[PDB]
């Protein structure tokens, strides 16, 4: 059973993600 | 009536008046920056109080409660997807607005692109738009709030409402309207939270909620009308995906496409492009101070959910008989509409749950709600006609005549709202809600897409804003007046709309005028004149921090870099929060 504490925790590594490329392409293409 | 009551709203009139004249003494009026802007000497605290406390209003408590009785937690998304936007605004929209020295948005759109007609339109669509999705919905909701709660009358009600918030919002200011909003904010924190703790106690908590609400049926299925009899057993009944926050694309109300998709666009609209919140975010000390509130007014956006949603979850557990009823006959000697009584949830909560001391503090919460929502209304209105209009048609006018102006236009937009009353009073139920978010998904798009354009495509012109503004507009009229006209209703009494028209949900719609009146902007732009380099520094995301002259068709933000490091990580935070928070409920 995948509990819901689960599902935000599966968002906040999604988010981390994109944020974190989102600052590779601002420092590499500004 | 009420001893210790009448002494608690004594004590918040007290606050309010002590903040008031306390910025009066502090208000250093005379000036349009002063009126119109606070001087721009607002701080982070004070602009994030004012962006919540203007934005959460008595629409809030009622909608969100009575939608989270009658279907469930997924309306939460209307709030939550702010408090994405009102990033981009502070890190996008709001920046270039404090660097083009603006006072409105249909001033920006004049000085982008040049011309009489888009200010004028826009200005025009803007008043008419807070005319009917703002202030029918906060007039709707204490309405309902006294006619359940007090019930002595409405009108009467709501028209002294009007009248003491048309004297504060005159006698303010975005000054005296900031501070007091800190005061507001605390207060409507305060008193939901310790309402929520009540219900959640009477409930057994969040547990004791989650496991009683799909059982949370009405017993009356019988209609002796013998037009519907036998009930569905389909509409009476809690929807079996009323604990989840994404329901389906198709077969479910509030689809996650059109909630993610359609509510970034009309709240991209509703935030980073109307003068309201943006107006919020111009009497700012400093760019820094104005992301501090966006991100305070974000995690506050957080809040709505649990103080207003799950609530009227609690008032279905409580009373199912009386909030979920169905019957035409039985929720109209409940409410009086036939429709499903729905919206009653958290004035029923709040009068049969909490003493006499916090009956008094759930009227003040209500009341300072309503008065924050009202008084910035009408301060933005104020500022948009008297800038726009007055400017164009008197532009040689001293400010002793511009504050006269601004000032009896408040007097103006408050006799509009009483004469609007009525025509409020007509629609039933959560209808009014429906109409609104209708009424913007159809008439925001264009402006939505038209400020992302102005803000992030040099290229758009006057033809270009123009031509995607009216074709949006015809495009919106197409589908709004039949379905407006043919009416609305449950399933006990649903109007027979065609499909084709009824079943596209009107946020899918708002995604496809958006991209109809940008594909038309693009195109009746790029074969035409450009507009040339040299009118645009300061003007558009990408000649913010120009220091170079502007031509002028008709600043210097310099946040330290600390600061601005602490700022940039608390709003990301803030976003990881909320994503958490969007995960957790499905
Ligand atoms: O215009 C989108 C923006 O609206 C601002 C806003 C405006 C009016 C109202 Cl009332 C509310 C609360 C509410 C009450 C009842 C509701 O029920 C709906 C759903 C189906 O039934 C009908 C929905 C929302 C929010 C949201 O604060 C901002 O985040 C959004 O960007
Ligand atoms: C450009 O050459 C100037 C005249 C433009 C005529 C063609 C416009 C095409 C627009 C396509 C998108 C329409 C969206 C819906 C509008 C009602």
């Amino acid at each position: 059973n995948l509990q819901p504490w689960m599902q935000g925790l599966i968002a906040v590594a999604v988010f981390l993600v994109l944020v974190a490329i989102a600052f590779a392409v601002n420092h590499f293409w500004c | 009536d009420n001893p210790a009551d009448i002494l608690v709203i004594a004590a918040y009139f007290l606050l309010v008046i002590g903040v008031g004249l306390w910025s009066m003494c502090r208000t250093n009026r005379g000036t349009v920056g002063g009126y119109f802007l606070a001087g721009r000497s607002m701080v982070w605290w004070p602009v994030g109080a004012s962006l919540f406390a203007s934005n959460i209003g008595s629409g809030h408590f009622v909608g969100l409660a009575g939608t989270g009785a009658a279907s469930g937690l997924a309306v939460a998304g209307f709030e939550w997807n702010a408090l994405f936007v009102v990033l981009l605004l502070g890190w996008l929209f709001a920046p270039v607005y404090l660097t083009a020295g603006v006072i409105t948005m249909p001033q920006y759109l004049r000085k982008r692109f040049g011309g009489r007609r888009i200010r004028l339109y826009l200005s025009v669509l803007s008043l008419f738009l807070y005319i009917f999705t703002k202030i029918s919905v906060d007039m709707f909701s204490g309405a309902v709030f006294i006619q359940q709660a007090l019930g002595w009358n409405i009108y009467a009600s709501v028209i002294a409402l009007l009248g003491i918030t048309m004297i504060y919002t005159v006698t303010g200011g975005l000054a005296a309207l900031m501070y007091t909003d800190t005061v507001q904010t605390f207060v409507i924190l305060g008193g939901a939270c310790i309402l929520m703790g009540y219900a959640f106690h009477e409930v057994g908590g969040y547990s004791g909620l989650f496991d009683k609400y799909l059982g949370a049926a009405t017993s009356l299925t019988v209609s002796e009308d013998p037009a519907v009899g036998n009930i569905s057993s389909f509409c009476y009944r809690p929807r079996p995906d009323s604990y989840h926050l994404l329901r389906h694309p198709v077969t479910g109300d509030l689809p996650w496409p059109a909630l993610l998709l359609g509510l970034t666009i009309v709240s991209g609209w509703y935030w980073c492009s109307d003068q309201v919140i943006v107006q919020r975010c111009l009497a700012g000390k400093s760019l820094t101070h104005i992301k501090a509130g966006c991100i305070l007014c974000g995690y506050l956006k957080l809040t709505p959910m649990f103080l207003m949603v799950m609530p009227g979850m609690i008032s279905r557990i409580l009373y199912p008989d009386e909030v979920a009823c169905v019957v035409p006959e039985v929720c109209r000697r409940v409410c009086g509409t036939e429709v499903g009584c729905s919206n009653i949830a958290y004035p029923r909560l709040v009068v049969k749950l909490m003493p006499n001391g916090l009956r008094g503090l759930m009227l003040a919460v209500m009341l300072a709600a309503l008065m924050s929502s009202l008084a910035s209304i009408f301060n933005s209105s104020s500022t948009l006609f008297t800038m726009d209009i007055y400017t164009r048609l008197r532009p040689r006018a001293g400010d002793r005549e511009l504050l006269l102006v601004g000032r009896l236009w408040v007097v103006f937009i408050v006799v509009v709202s009483v004469a609007w009353l009525p025509v409020v009073q007509a629609a039933q139920g959560g209808q009014l809600f429906d109409y609104i978010q209708a009424v913007s998904s159809y008439l925001a798009p264009p402006v939505s897409a038209v400020f992302v354009l102005a803000l992030f495509v040099p290229r758009v012109n006057e033809q270009g804003a123009f031509w995607g503004l009216i074709g949006g507009l015809l495009m919106g009229l197409a589908r709004l007046i039949p379905e407006f006209s043919f009416g609305s209703g449950s399933c006990v009494q649903p109007s027979a709309c065609p499909a084709f028209l009824c079943g596209v949900h009107y946020l899918y719609f708002a995604i496809v005028l958006f991209f109809c009146s940008g594909l038309l902007t693009l195109t009746v732009s790029l074969c035409t004149a450009p507009i040339p380099r040299k009118h645009l520094h300061r003007l558009v995301f990408s000649l913010r921090h120009s220091k170079e002259e502007r031509e002028d068709l008709d600043e210097d933000i310099s946040e330290d870099p600390s600061w601005a490091r602490v700022v940039n990580l608390n709003a990301l935070l803030m976003m990881a929060v909320a994503v958490f928070l969007w995960g957790f409920y499905a």
